[PDB]
This record gives structure tokens, C-alpha cells and sequence, in this order.
């Protein structure tokens, strides 16, 4: 950081001439600075400016993401507007001011490799460029999209999945190092208890080994910890039925309850007596609610059955307003 | 109605309405004013459809009003008869609609569970709301009747 | 969801009323109009992308926004902007379609003015943009259906 | 939740008082009630759909309720209406056996009122069906088991209002 | 408790109390009253009980007392002998109770976290448990002993 | 509260522009209105009294309500009926002069459903009364008014209910 | 506006409108299409009465535009213009009312706490307001100014 | 309210200690800043108008709440604003002299988040005027002084976020 | 969250103005510290068992909170207390190393006082054990890391009073 202080300290003061040169180049084809008119000139000495402060503030980062997101749709943006060569030219002038500014073959490269970014996008084309989901709803929630320059911008999120392997045996055996198995799990526990359950000490032995082994799935874990013992009495038992309902969304799916009539669908089903089960495995009641959250699609499809749910949030998804 | 599903299917895939989904609506709109005249028809005709309906269910089952029967006495004839005239009612309403769903909220849902509550039996109630569709088919024209006769059985197959 | 035909219907069975002439005349005009809705709403689909573009023009670009310190700024804020005008128009249309105004504040009013305070947006001027998305909108459907859609605009406005 | 054993037990172990003879007292006069206890209990359990409908006579139907424009009116809103007639039925059950209020307030009575509030549900007719079950109940379970059982039908009342 | 048990599992399924569940109320509220006087025992002889099965534990270990060792030290010993008091309580409390829930909330739930930071030997934590059993074991009359012993395992295991 | 002319006025203000003519042919389009609905409150102020008699006649009166158990038995229960009755009809006059709604939410319709429940007071009768005095007015106000006179009407009845 | 606050009189006074009251509702509502003319007249006199009222007020006030004074500067001047037209859009608002409280809402309650804070001299503000109704009064017709001058005044009284 | 010393006193009362050295250094070290909280008080106050009219010049005006459309806009809601961040300031000064968040809490923090969300005020927005306020503090008390003002400031912040 | 590095860029990028020399010279003495600041965070994973331990034992342990009906009695209390600690600690840590209190802010202090007041856990208690915690990580690290990991420690104990 502290050398990048001292190029970013160089490309500043020096920024106002590597910015003219890009500008005197370009004012492909060549376009005269009279026929675009004053803002539009303004506008592309702004631009210019502009990709040059974020590469400043890339190198103190030591990120590409940060010009990658503003470039992204900016490319889209152009076009009616602006040609796209004009503003590619621009960064062989900056380029070649960078290597000019910078002696050290690798400060010159690194300051190239912002500039990089921002050439690399407006290279690639609108269609290239790949719009973020949308999240859908059934007949209540509307559907709601999400760009995906916003995605980028919000930081990664990690995902912990642990998946079955198939094997000669014929039974399922997952690799994984001896710290990586077991931390899925522990991310696990974390999620739908809210809190992580070994400073307590205690947790389903019989769960957890079954998905060391790998035969029941993560899916099929996250299921059997609802229906645990540990999971009712510390959520369930303490809440009144329609406060449980809105807790077991949120930890089992990433999700706050998004209408009237999905709350009360849910609250019909932990409502209902149990038809009677055969399984000793208590019938339906509280477990009822829990077989179909996880049995919804909107469950087994975003998480799928190797990942564990994880908290859908204001970065990933959308998230509505209502 | 026909337009809120319509619109409830292109919002859960966050698109504008397609063009076959307009030309339903377009088509449902045509429809419309036949379908009001039908509604109208049944409702001048009520008062006369629930009597006519009432008898033969009576007829169909002595039980019901008999001394063991739910039906029995003025005060619980009275109540079955208004039982009757809601299911009429709700059925005008499904056929301006062109859809089930104004009838299914209103009286399908949860309708097990009242009448057992009430002891009711359940298939004397749907042999009266048989015996309605009769009566109301007759004062129908025979398209008019077919159209009607869509609600009329889907409210006899929800009970 | 509620349009103008359930809306009739669910007035009068809470009264418990069978239909009357009345009603029967509110249910009439629907009929008649929406023959137009239909076509109104497939030129706002074909067109929706322009109108957008159209209507940022008119108000949201060239403000203080697209200057840094403002919400427009960075294209990453850029597109947000974009998607909530796109929100906002698909709603007016299904509220169009259907006829009745409460299609828009299930699915759009309540909450919004939560969210853009929490998130920091300027309510005033997606205000605007609504504004200039309703002044596009009714040059595209024509005069007949613009009351119709200007209507359903109108209500985003207010609401906000 | 907890039981009248625990709740003896859970007050001498914040006070870290082993037992002793006068909390045990308390304890064996809970073991006498238990045998009556577990009787009401399985009238009441089988006698529960009865209970509810001649309760829902009592109150609730044959008002404005189930009236148009009433609350319980439409199938949907009478079904939901002795769903919640059925709960407050069971919980007190569960209270009359475990001898203590608390899991009525764990479950039932917490939020309950609010979400009455908000829902427009009202909470005085709600009252009076739990008081009409009451006294049905006291008639099945018979005079020792009633004193029991009203004290929990009782509890539920005070609390929803 | 017992009881509490029964009630909790009925609310998960959404059930009245199964008759099963129902007869095993019956046995624990006639159990009761022996269980009552069996941890009354208890409780007259704890000080006794405590005293002979720390200075077992100390025989057992000699380590646990020893300059290294945690409980090396008045104050250390003290608090040794005031844990195996804890326990006791606890046990007694259990007994009443029919069940090992009271005992686990309070004792068993988060104990090896604790003692790992106080650095105390579970195992000899256990053993001094498993003194105290003999020690009330040998005051109660074989059958009471039996049932005091189950819940004094219980401990032993937990652990 | 709010009326047809300041709700044009804050939609403005609210966006900073000066009054422009489709603001003005809105006011305008009001204006119009405006002589008809003066007509009639004058009509509907005269014959209040006559209003909430036949109203009351039709549909509260005569009934179980008013014979002992019926919560408008007694003079006092009775007396504040027909109080409440004048109020919504006053408000109502209030709404069809103002042409907008809103008085009636920020008056009427806040909180008087849980006001209600708390009494005990039935709302479907209540509703049931207000139809009653909507057919009413209607007849006295004449065609052109009643429109404007029954959504108000309207309004009340779906608050309550 | 003139009938919000007739019926708020009456409201406080739990009574129906009055006759006079209702009679004065008669007489604005034929007066509005008038009313609506003046406003658009200053509406589009806006920007000009706007600047020579600002011009008048600093000769009037050399204070206000010097070193020492609030308005002094460019950014500042601009500030005190859009004050002064933000009071005139007030005033239009006012007129189609045919009361003061619309301007009375927005412009006039907190406006010392808001200028005081600010710092501005509320006298200066005033003058400012004379000013426009100055200009305001000569493009008006003489009974059209009248009304006008009514607005003005009120505000100046205001502050 | 409550203050450092006070706080010490109760927290050996419930104990039923008498003060210990432990005890005393606590109250010791309080008595040291003492003298600086009292001078920075005094700056405070002579120049709260000011503290007040910059901090909204940096984050309140120039905005789009000053603005048609936004929450300060109008000349009521303007006044409204500044009568809050007085407050804020005030009560910031009280708990600097104290040396305890306390009255914060018992005063400001109480209610103020459902008010502000009945009311509409965005909280954010609001953040960033105390934040505001807090830097313009810091500059006129000076560095010693500003360390512990800045903690009250932070803490009336957290709370209403 | 946020850190150093993106606050300074932040403040810049509103402004829009490239990085002043002057807010370079922050950015690279933050550079130097970071060293110094991973050295610490590494001794302080090492070493965060016995920091918890010695922290427990000067404040927490023998004293009424262990003794029956203090808040840390029975063995699941104490196990939440000790793992509320290590939290508090693991977070100092992170903000140490970002360099930025916000962390804090975002994660710990939100909501941290509601949660308390609900379960009855003592701030002031609580506060101590983080103090002494301080005092314990200040020897480990050494006299150049103690005054930046001192700076969190203070900032969530302000933010807990
Ligand atoms: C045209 C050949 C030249 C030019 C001028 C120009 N730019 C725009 C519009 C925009 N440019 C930007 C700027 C940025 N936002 C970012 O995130 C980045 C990356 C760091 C940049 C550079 C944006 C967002 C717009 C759109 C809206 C706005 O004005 O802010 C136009 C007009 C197009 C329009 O109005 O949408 C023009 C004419 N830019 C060049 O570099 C070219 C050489
Ligand atoms: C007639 C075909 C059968 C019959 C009817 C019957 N019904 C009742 C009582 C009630 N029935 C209803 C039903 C409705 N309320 C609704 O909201 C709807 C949907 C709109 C329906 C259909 C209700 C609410 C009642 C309860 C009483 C009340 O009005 O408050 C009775 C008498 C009840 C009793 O058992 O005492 C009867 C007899 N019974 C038959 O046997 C016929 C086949
Ligand atoms: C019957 C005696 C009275 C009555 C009941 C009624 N309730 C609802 C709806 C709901 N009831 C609840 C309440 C609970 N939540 C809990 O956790 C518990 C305890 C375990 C209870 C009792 C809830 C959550 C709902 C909403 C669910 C849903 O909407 O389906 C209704 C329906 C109201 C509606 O508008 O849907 C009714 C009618 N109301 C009466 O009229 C009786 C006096
Ligand atoms: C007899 C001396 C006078 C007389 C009486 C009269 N009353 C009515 C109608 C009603 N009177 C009551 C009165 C009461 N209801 C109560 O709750 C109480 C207190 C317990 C009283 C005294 C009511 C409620 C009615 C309304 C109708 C109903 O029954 O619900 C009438 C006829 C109705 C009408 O006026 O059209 C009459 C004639 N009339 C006289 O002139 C005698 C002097
Ligand atoms: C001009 C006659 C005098 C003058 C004006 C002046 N005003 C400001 C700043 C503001 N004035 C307002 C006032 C309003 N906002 C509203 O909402 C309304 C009613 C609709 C009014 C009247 C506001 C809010 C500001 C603050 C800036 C902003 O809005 O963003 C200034 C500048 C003050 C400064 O130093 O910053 C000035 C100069 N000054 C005089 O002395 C003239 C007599
Ligand atoms: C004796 C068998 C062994 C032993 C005992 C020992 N314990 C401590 C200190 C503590 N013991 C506890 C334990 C409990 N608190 C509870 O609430 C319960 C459940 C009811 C238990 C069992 C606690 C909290 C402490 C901390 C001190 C305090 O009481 O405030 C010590 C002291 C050592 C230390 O403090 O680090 C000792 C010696 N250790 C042995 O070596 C024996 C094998
Ligand atoms: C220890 C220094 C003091 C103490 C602690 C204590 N905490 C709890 C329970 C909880 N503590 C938290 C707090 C957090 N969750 C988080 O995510 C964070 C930030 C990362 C914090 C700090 C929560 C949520 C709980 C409840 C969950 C749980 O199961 O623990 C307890 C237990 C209280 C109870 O009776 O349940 C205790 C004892 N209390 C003291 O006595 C110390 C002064
Ligand atoms: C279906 C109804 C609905 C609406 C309306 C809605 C609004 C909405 N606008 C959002 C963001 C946003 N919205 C805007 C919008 C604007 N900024 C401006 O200055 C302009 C005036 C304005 C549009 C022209 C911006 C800029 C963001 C990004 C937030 C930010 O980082 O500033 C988000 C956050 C979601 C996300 O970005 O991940 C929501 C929820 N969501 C919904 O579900």
C-alpha cells in the first residue's frame, strides 16, 4: 500500500495532462469536438476524469470489482451516445502515460491493469455482459429483478456446501479436508439455531455423523435439526404459533414471511392436528411446518439439496420494500 | 376474476402481460355483458329457484326435517333455506367473474369443518345445490344454462 | 389482488347484497373500457423500454444526482434508478388492466417510503420521474385510453 | 414450560435451598390432585368437538358475527374462529394436567391480543366463548375436576382482555 | 418433569395427550410420594454424603490436591466440596422430579465449556459424582438406590 | 382533513410547480360539482332528524336490539345510537361537500372498530343502520346527488366492516 | 381552502353547516374560475416580479447585500430570490384557496425559528414581500389586485 | 438520572458494601476529568445556536429534505428538525457533565425510534445531523474535551440506528 | 462494514475530489500500523482462551453472579457469558485489524442492549469483564499494539453504558 500511495501520488498529479492526451487523441474513428457540442464534450472530459479517480482509488483498494461494476453497464449506456472506440483510444494514450509516469515496469502494470478493466468491459459487448436474477414469487409477492453491477458492488457471499459423492461401493463417501468437512456443518447448526451450539456443548450426534458419511444429504441435515429437540423449546416452545412461523422463515429459509397469505397458509399447517403417522417420528404438528418449508420449491431450488440456506439480504436477491 | 389471474401469473414471472393472456382478457371482456344478463336472470328468479330447490331436497331426504334431523323445526328449515340462497348467491357472483375463486373464498374453504361443527350432512347440502342448477337451468336459455351449470357443479363438487 | 370486478363483488357480499342495476352499471362500464385497456397496455410493452429512457431524460438526468453526491451517481446507481422506473411502470400497466387502483399500493406503496428514507433516495424525485413516465405514456396510448392511464400514474404519485 | 413440580423446584434452586418438608408438602398435594386431573382430561379430549359446538351455540352463532359483515362470516373466517376455540380448549387442557398457568402465557396468551387488535378479531366475543366452554367443560369433568379447570379458562380470559 | 415431558411432546404434534402419555402421568403421580421420601434421605445425609466422597475423590486422586493440582489449597478444596454439594442438589431435585431435564437445564448443558476454562479435571469431576452414588447407595435401601443411582449416572455420563 | 382543492394545491406543492391549467381544469371540474353538492347538505341538514327515524325504523328498532339483552335496550344505549347515527351522517355531509374521503378516515374510521369491540356494540348492525340511512338520503338529495352522496356512504360501511 | 374551514366551524361546534356558511360556499365556488384567472396571471408574470421585487428590496436594504449581511454573495442572493419565490407560489396557492391556511401551512408557522436560525432578518423578509406585492398590484387589474393585495398582506403580517 | 458517582454508590448499595479503593479509584479517576467536562460545557452552551446552524449546513440544508418533497421541507418541519437537534446537543452536554449515557437512554433514546417511524422523520438523515453536530463540538471544545463528548454523541447515534 | 482505507476514499469520492496529499499521509500511517496490527491479532488468537480466563477471574467469578441467583449461575449462564467474552474479543480483533470502529457498530453494538435489558444480564457487569479484558490483551500484545487495541475495547464498553 505504501508504494501504491506513492503511484497513486504520481498518477495524480500528473492526471490532468494524461487525461488531455486521451482527450486530444480521440477530439475506430476520430470525431471532432465541435460537432458533439459543448455538455457532450463535458461530459466525456468528465468520463475521462472520472475512470482515472476510480483507478486511483483501485490501486489504494487493491481491487479490481471497484472499476469492474461502474464499467459494466456504462458500455451499455454508451453507444447511441457515445462511440465505443473514441473511449478505448482514449486508453492508449493513458496507458502509455502510465508507463511514461511509472519507471518501474510493475507500477507501470499494475496502474495498466486498472485501466485494463475499464477497456476490457467496454470490449465486451451488452449482450456479453450478463443481467443478475430476478427472484420469483408465486400468485402473492411480486416478482422483483435485480441488476447485477449492484450484486458485484455488495461483497461476496460464502457459501457452505457440502456434496454427496458417488462411489464403487455403491455408498456415498465426501471428501473433504478434516477442518472443511464438518466447518459446512458447523455453519449449519450456526444458521438454523441462529447461534453456533458448541460453546453449549451439546448437538444431534446421530446428525452430523450421517452427513460426515455423506449418505443423508445437508438438506436432509438441516431438516433433522428442525425436528430435533434442540430446535423446539429454544425456538417453538418459547413463542406463541404465529411467532414460530415467522422465525422458521427466517432460518430455514433466507427470507422474512413476505405476505398475508403465505403466513397463512404456514399457519394452517402448524395449526392442523396431525393426521396420524405411522413414523414414530412425530406426525406433522410443529414437524409439519418444517417438512414444508424445506419440502417448498422456493427452498430446494435456490439453496438446493448440498447447500446450506444462508441469509438472503439487501446485496443478493433484491429484497422488497413492502 | 379472469384479469387478476391473469396479471398474478405475469407478476410471479416479473413480465409485462403476454399477448395470449391479453387476448384471454379481451375475449373475457366480449363475454361479459352475456354473462351479466345470465347473473341478472338468476337473480330476479331467486326467491322462486330456492322454494323450488328446497321442495326437492325435502323430498330427496325426508330425514333432514325429521325430529332427529338438523333441517327440523320452522326456525332450522328457515336457516337451511338461507343456506341455500347464500350458495345462489355466491354463484351469480363466480359468473360475472367468469372465475371460481369469488365463490371458492366465500364459502368452499373451511365449509368441511363449519358443517361438522353444525352436524350438518354435507351431501344433503350438495344435493340442494344440485336441485338449485335444475330449477335454474329451466328458466335458462340451454347456452346460458351450460355456462351456468359450470359453477353450479364445481360447488357441488367442492362439498 | 382486487380489480374493478372482484371489487364490486366483494362490496356487495359483505353487505350480503345480491347484484343490483347499480352494481350492474359499474360492472358494464368496465366492460366497455377495457376493450382499449387491452390495446393501451400492448403499445405500453412495446414501448416500455423508450418511455423509460424517455422520461429519465426529461427529469433524472442532467440533476444534481448524476453529479457525484447525488443517488444517480456511479452507473451501479444508475441501473438501480432504472429498475424502479421499470417497477413503477409494469404496475401502472397492470393497474390498467383490472381497473382498480389498490393492485399498486399492495404491491408498490406500502413500505416504499420506508425503504427510499432507510436506503437514502430522494422521494421527490421518483415523484418527478413518475410524472414524466405518465407525460410519454399517454402520448404512445393515444387520447381516449391517456385519462384511463394517467390515472393509475397519478395514484403512484400521490402515494409517494 | 414449566410444571407445579419444577416450579418448586426451580424457586429452592435460585434460592440454592435444597428440598425441604414444607416444599415437599407442596409437591405431595399436587400428586393427590394429579389421579382427578388426568380423568378430566380424557373427558375433555374426547369430548372436545361437542364441547366447542355447544359453546359456539352458546356465543357465537346466531349473533351478528356470523352475520354478513360480522367476523366470523364466510366459511373461512367461522373455520378459523373454532380453530382458535380448539386451542384455547387444548392449552387449557395441558394446564389443568401440568398444574401451572405458564405455558398459557408461554403459548396463548403472548401476543395474542395485538394480533387480535390488528386482525379486528374481537376480543370481548372471544372472551365469552372461552367462559361458554368453561362451563360446558365443568359439567363432563364433574364438580372437583370444574374447580381445576376454571382456574385455567379463567387465566386464559383475564388475559385476552 | 415427567409431566412436563408428555405435555411438550402433545404441543410439538399438536395433540391431545395420547392415552399412553396419559397412563404414565398416572404412575409418576403414584411413584411420587416414595420418591419423595427417597430424596428426603438425601437430603438429611448430604453433609455426610459430601464430606465421605471428597475425601474418596482425594484418595482416588491424589493429583486434584497437590500443588499443581486445581483443588490444592483451602479455598480450591472448598470450592471442590461445594461443586459436589451442587451436584447433590441437583440429584435430589431430579428424584422428585422423575426426570433428568431439571438436573441437565441447571448442571449438565455448557459443563465441560465451564470447567475447561476453570482448567478443572472433568474426569475427576466424575469420579468425585460417582463417590457420592456409593456413599448414598449405601443409606438407601436397595430399591430406593436403584432409582437414586439411574439419576446419579445420568451425571457420571453427562460428564 | 382534506378537499378536492387543497389535495390539488398539495400535490403541487409537493412537487414545487406553480398551478398549471390541468391542475386548473381539475379545480374546475370541481367547481361545477360543487353547486349540486351545497344543494345538497342544505336538503340533508333539514331533514336529519326524519333521516336517522326512518333509518333506525327500517332496520335497528322493532327488533331484539331494542328488547332487553339487545345492546340498544335501555334509554342510555338507545340515546347514544342514535347519536352515532347522527355522526356519521354529519360526516358524511362533511365528505360530499369536501369531495374527498379522507375526513372520513381521519374522524370516523380511526379506531372505531377496536371503540366498538371494547363496547361490545355490533357492527354489522351498525353498518346495517348506515345502508339504511344511505337509501334514505338518496330519495331526498335526489339522482345526480345520491352518486356522490352513496360512495361516501360506501366508505363508512367498508371501514367498519 | 374556504370549505375546509367551514367545515371544521362546524365540527367544533358538532353542528351541520350553516345556511350563511353554506351560502359563502355558493358565492366561492363562482368566484374560483375567477380566482383562477388572477393566479395564472401572476403565474406568468412570476419570474419578473420576482426580480424587480428583489432589486427594490436591496436598494431598499443595501444591509442585506454587504459583507456583513446574510444575502451578501452569489450563492447567498440566489437563496434570498428563491425565498421570494417560494412566497410567491404560496400567494397563487392562496387565491384558488380563497384562504390563507394552505399558505399559512407551508410558509408561515416556524418561519422565525427557521429565519432565526438562518440568521436572515425577518424585517427584510417582509419588505421583500411588499415588494412583490408591489409589482404583483400594477400587472393585476385594480379589483383583481385587491384580492391579491389581501394574500400579501397577510403574509407580511406573518412575519 | 444518573451519574458516575452515583452509579458507583449504587452499585456498592445493592451489594451492600461500604466503598472499597477499588471503588474510590473509579470515583478518583472520574473527579480528574471533571474539570475538563465542566469547561467544555461552557463552551457548549455559549455557542449551541452556532454548533446547531453548522451542523446542518453540513448534511441538513443544501438537500433534498430541504427541498419540495423532503421531510425538513416547509417551514413547520424545518423548525421542527432544529428543535430536535437541540435537544440532542442539550442532553449530550447534561451526559458529558455527568460522565453516564444514562440520562440519555431515560430521556432522548426512550420512544424515539417509534416516534420517528409514526412521524415518518428519517432516521438516517437524522444520524448524520448528530454526527455533524459531534465534529463541529469536537473543533470548539478541543481534543481533550472532544474524546469524551464524542462517546455521548456516538451513543445517542447508536441508539436511534 | 467499513475500514480506513474506504472511509478516507469515501469521504473523497462524495466531495469527488482525487486523494489530497494530506489524506494520503492518513491513508500510509494507517499502512505502517497495519504491521503492527496483525502481530497483535495473531497473539491475541493464541492467547484468547487464557485471556478469557483471566478476565473471568479478575472480575466475573468468585462474586455474587456465580453464587446462586446471580446471573451467571448454573452452568448454561456461565457458558453464555464466557462466549459472549470470546465475541467481544474476536470483534476488537477485526476492528483492530480494519482500523475502523464501524464493525462494531454494525454487528456488536446493534441491538446488543435490547438483547440484554430482555434477558436481565448486567451492562455494568459486563462492561468490567471487557475492561479487564483490556488490561489482560494490553500485556500480551505489548505497548505499541495496547493503545490501538485499547481504542476498541473502550469503544464497545461506551457503546454498552
Ligand atoms: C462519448 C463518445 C464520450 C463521453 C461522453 C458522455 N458520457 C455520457 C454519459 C455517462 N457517462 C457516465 C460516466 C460514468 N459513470 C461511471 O460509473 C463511470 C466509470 C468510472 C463513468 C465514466 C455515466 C454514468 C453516464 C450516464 C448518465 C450521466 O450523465 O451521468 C454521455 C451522455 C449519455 C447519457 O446521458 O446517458 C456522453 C455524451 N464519455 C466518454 O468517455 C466518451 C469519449
Ligand atoms: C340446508 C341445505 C342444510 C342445513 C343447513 C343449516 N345451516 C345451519 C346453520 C348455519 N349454516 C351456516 C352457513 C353459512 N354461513 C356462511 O358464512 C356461509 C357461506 C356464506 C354458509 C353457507 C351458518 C353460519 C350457520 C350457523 C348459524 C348462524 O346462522 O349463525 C343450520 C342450523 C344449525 C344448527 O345445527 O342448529 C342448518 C339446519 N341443514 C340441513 O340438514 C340441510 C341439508
Ligand atoms: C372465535 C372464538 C373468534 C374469532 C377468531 C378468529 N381468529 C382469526 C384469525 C387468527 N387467529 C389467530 C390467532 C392465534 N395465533 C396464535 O398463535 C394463537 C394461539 C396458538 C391464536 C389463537 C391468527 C394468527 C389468525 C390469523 C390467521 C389467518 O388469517 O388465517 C379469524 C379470522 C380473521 C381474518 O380476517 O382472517 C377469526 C374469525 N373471531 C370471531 O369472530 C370470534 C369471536
Ligand atoms: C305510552 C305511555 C306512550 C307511548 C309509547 C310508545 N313507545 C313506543 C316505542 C318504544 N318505546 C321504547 C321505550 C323503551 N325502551 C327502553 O329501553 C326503555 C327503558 C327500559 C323504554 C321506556 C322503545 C325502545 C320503543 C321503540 C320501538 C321498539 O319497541 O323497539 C311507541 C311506538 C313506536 C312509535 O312511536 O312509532 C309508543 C307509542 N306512546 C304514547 O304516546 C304514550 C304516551
Ligand atoms: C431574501 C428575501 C432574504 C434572505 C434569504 C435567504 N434564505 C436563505 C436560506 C433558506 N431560506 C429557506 C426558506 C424556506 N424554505 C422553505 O421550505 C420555505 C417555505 C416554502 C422557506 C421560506 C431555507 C430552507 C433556506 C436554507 C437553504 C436551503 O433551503 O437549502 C439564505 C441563505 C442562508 C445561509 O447563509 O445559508 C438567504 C440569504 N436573506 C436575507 O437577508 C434576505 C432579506
Ligand atoms: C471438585 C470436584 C473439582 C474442582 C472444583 C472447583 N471448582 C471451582 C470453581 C467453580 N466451580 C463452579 C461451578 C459451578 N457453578 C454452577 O453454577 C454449577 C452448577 C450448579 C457449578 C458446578 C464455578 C462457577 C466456579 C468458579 C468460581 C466461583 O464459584 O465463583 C474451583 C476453583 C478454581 C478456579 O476458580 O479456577 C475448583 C477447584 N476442581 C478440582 O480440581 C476438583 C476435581
Ligand atoms: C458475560 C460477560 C455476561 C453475561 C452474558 C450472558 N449472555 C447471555 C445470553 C446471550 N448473549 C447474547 C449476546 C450476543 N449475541 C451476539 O450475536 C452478540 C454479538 C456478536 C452478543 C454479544 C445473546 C444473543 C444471548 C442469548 C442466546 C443464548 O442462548 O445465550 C447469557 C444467558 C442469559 C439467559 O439466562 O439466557 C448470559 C449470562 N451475563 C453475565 O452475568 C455477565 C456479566
Ligand atoms: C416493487 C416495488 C419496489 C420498489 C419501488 C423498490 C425499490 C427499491 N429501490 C432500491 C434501491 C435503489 N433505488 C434507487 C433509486 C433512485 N435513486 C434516485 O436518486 C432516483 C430518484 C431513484 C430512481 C430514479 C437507487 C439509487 C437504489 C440503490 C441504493 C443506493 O445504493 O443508493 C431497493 C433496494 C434493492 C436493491 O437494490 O437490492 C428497493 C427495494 N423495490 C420494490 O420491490
Amino acid at each position: 500500500g505504501q508504494r501504491r500511495i506513492a503511484i497513486v501520488a504520481k498518477l495524480t498529479e500528473n492526471a490532468e495532462m494524461i487525461v488531455s492526451r486521451a482527450a486530444n487523441r480521440i477530439f475506430f474513428e476520430p470525431i471532432n469536438i465541435a460537432r458533439y457540442g459543448p455538455e457532450r464534450m463535458q461530459k466525456s472530459i468528465r468520463d475521462l476524469d472520472w475512470f482515472l479517480r476510480y483507478t486511483t482509488y483501485a490501486i489504494l483498494a487493491g481491487d479490481p470489482s471497484i472499476l469492474e461494476a461502474n464499467c459494466l453497464g456504462l458500455r451499455e449506456i454508451l453507444e447511441k451516445s457515445c462511440s465505443i472506440s473514441a473511449t478505448i483510444v482514449a486508453l492508449l494514450e493513458m496507458r502509455k502515460n502510465a508507463a511514461r509516469l511509472f519507471k518501474d515496469e510493475a507500477d507501470s502494470k499494475l496502474v495498466s491493469s486498472y485501466i485494463s478493466v475499464v477497456i476490457r468491459a467496454l470490449d465486451a459487448d451488452r449482450s456479453d455482459a450478463p443481467a443478475d436474477i430476478v427472484r420469483p414469487s408465486s400468485e402473492d409477492r411480486p416478482g422483483l429483478t435485480l441488476p447485477y453491477i449492484y450484486k458485484l458492488s455488495a461483497d461476496s457471499l460464502t457459501t457452505f456446501k457440502m456434496t454427496a459423492i458417488y462411489g464403487a461401493d455403491g455408498r456415498p463417501k465426501v471428501n473433504l479436508s478434516s477442518d472443511e468437512k464438518e466447518r459446512v456443518v458447523r455453519a449449519a447448526y450456526r444458521q438454523v439455531f441462529e447461534r453456533d451450539l458448541k460453546a453449549y456443548g451439546q448437538s444431534v450426534s446421530e446428525a452430523e455423523s450421517k452427513v460426515k458419511n455423506g449418505e443423508i444429504s445437508v438438506r436432509e441435515f438441516v431438516r433433522r435439526l428442525g425436528k430435533s429437540e434442540l430446535y423446539r423449546r429454544e425456538f417453538y416452545q418459547p413463542f406463541i404459533n404465529s411467532r414460530v412461523l415467522e422465525l422458521a422463515f427466517k432460518h430455514f429459509l433466507g427470507r422474512a414471511p413476505e405476505s398475508r397469505a403465505e403466513v397463512q397458509k404456514y399457519f394452517s399447517i402448524i395449526s392442523s392436528p396431525i393426521v396420524r403417522g405411522q413414523s414414530s417420528m412425530p406426525s406433522g404438528g410443529l414437524y409439519a411446518l418444517i417438512d414444508a418449508l424445506i419440502d417448498s420449491e422456493e427452498y430446494t431450488s435456490i439453496f438446493g439439496e448440498d447447500t446450506v440456506p444462508y441469509l438472503r439480504n439487501l446485496g443478493v436477491e433484491a429484497q422488497p420494500s413492502w | 376474476s379472469v384479469l387478476t389471474k391473469a396479471i398474478v401469473n405475469a407478476d410471479a414471472e416479473a413480465r409485462y402481460l403476454s399477448p395470449g393472456e391479453l387476448d384471454r382478457i379481451k375475449s373475457f371482456v366480449a363475454s361479459g355483458e352475456r354473462r351479466l344478463r345470465i347473473a341478472q336472470t338468476l337473480t330476479e328468479a331467486r326467491e322462486r329457484i330456492v322454494k323450488q330447490a328446497g321442495d326437492q331436497l325435502f323430498q330427496k331426504r325426508p330425514d333432514v326435517v325429521s325430529p332427529g334431523g338438523n333441517a327440523y323445526g320452522e326456525k332450522m328449515t328457515a336457516l337451511c333455506l338461507r343456506d341455500l340462497d347464500y350458495y345462489l348467491r355466491l354463484v351469480t357472483y363466480g359468473i360475472v367473474a367468469g372465475d371460481v375463486t369469488p365463490i371458492e373464498e366465500i364459502g368452499i374453504i373451511g365449509v368441511k369443518e363449519m358443517y361438522n361443527s353444525l352436524q350438518t350432512p354435507i351431501p344433503a347440502v350438495a344435493e340442494g345445490v344440485r336441485a338449485m342448477k335444475n330449477v335454474a337451468t329451466s328458466l335458462l336459455s340451454g347456452d346460458d344454462a351450460a355456462e351456468a351449470g359450470f359453477y353450479f357443479d364445481y360447488l357441488v363438487g367442492a362439498m | 389482488m382486487k380489480d374493478a370486478i372482484s371489487t364490486v363483488i366483494a362490496k356487495y357480499d359483505s353487505q350480503g347484497k345480491y347484484f343490483d342495476n347499480a352494481a350492474v352499471d359499474q360492472l358494464k362500464a368496465y366492460f366497455a373500457t377495457g376493450e382499449l385497456r387491452v390495446r393501451s397496455a400492448a403499445a405500453i410493452s412495446a414501448n416500455a423500454q423508450s418511455i423509460i429512457k424517455e422520461a429519465t431524460a426529461k427529469a433524472l438526468l442532467y440533476s444534481s444526482l448524476t453529479r457525484t453526491g447525488g443517488n444517480m451517481y456511479y452507473a451501479r446507481r444508475f441501473a438501480a434508478c432504472i429498475r424502479d422506473m421499470e417497477y413503477f411502470l409494469r404496475y401502472a400497466t397492470f393497474a390498467m388492466v383490472a381497473g382498480d387502483t389498490s393492485l399498486l399500493d399492495e404491491y408498490v406503496l406500502n413500505g416504499l417510503k420506508e425503504t427510499y428514507t432507510s436506503l437514502g433516495v430522494p422521494i421527490d424525485a421518483t415523484v418527478k420521474g413518475i410524472n414524466a413516465l405518465r407525460e410519454v405514456v399517454a402520448s404512445v396510448v393515444g387520447p381516449e385510453a391517456a385519462g384511463e392511464a394517467s390515472k393509475y400514474f397519478d395514484h403512484l404519485a400521490k402515494g409517494l | 414450560m414449566q410444571d407445579a413440580i419444577t416450579a418448586v423446584i426451580n424457586n429452592y434452586d435460585v434460592q440454592g435451598k435444597y428440598l425441604d418438608g414444607a416444599a415437599l408438602d407442596k409437591l405431595k398435594a399436587y400428586f393427590t390432585t394429579g389421579a382427578v386431573r388426568v380423568r378430566a382430561a380424557a373427558v375433555i379430549s374426547s369430548n372436545a368437538t361437542t364441547i366447542i359446538k355447544e359453546a359456539a351455540a352458546k356465543a357465537l352463532i346466531y349473533s351478528d358475527l356470523t352475520r354478513p359483515g360480522g367476523n366470523m362470516y364466510t366459511t373461512r373466517r367461522y373455520a378459523a374462529c373454532i380453530r382458535d376455540m380448539d386451542y384455547f380448549l387444548r392449552y387449557a387442557t395441558y394446564a389443568m394436567l401440568a398444574g401451572d398457568p405458564s405455558i398459557l402465557d408461554e403459548r396463548v396468551l403472548n401476543g395474542l391480543k395485538e394480533t387480535y387488535n390488528s386482525l379486528g378479531v374481537p376480543i370481548a366475543a372471544t372472551v365469552g366463548g372461552i367462559q361458554a366452554m368453561k362451563e360446558v367443560v365443568g359439567g363432563l369433568v364433574g364438580p372437583d375436576a370444574a374447580k381445576e379447570a376454571s382456574i385455567y379458562f379463567d387465566y386464559l380470559s383475564s388475559g385476552l382482555s
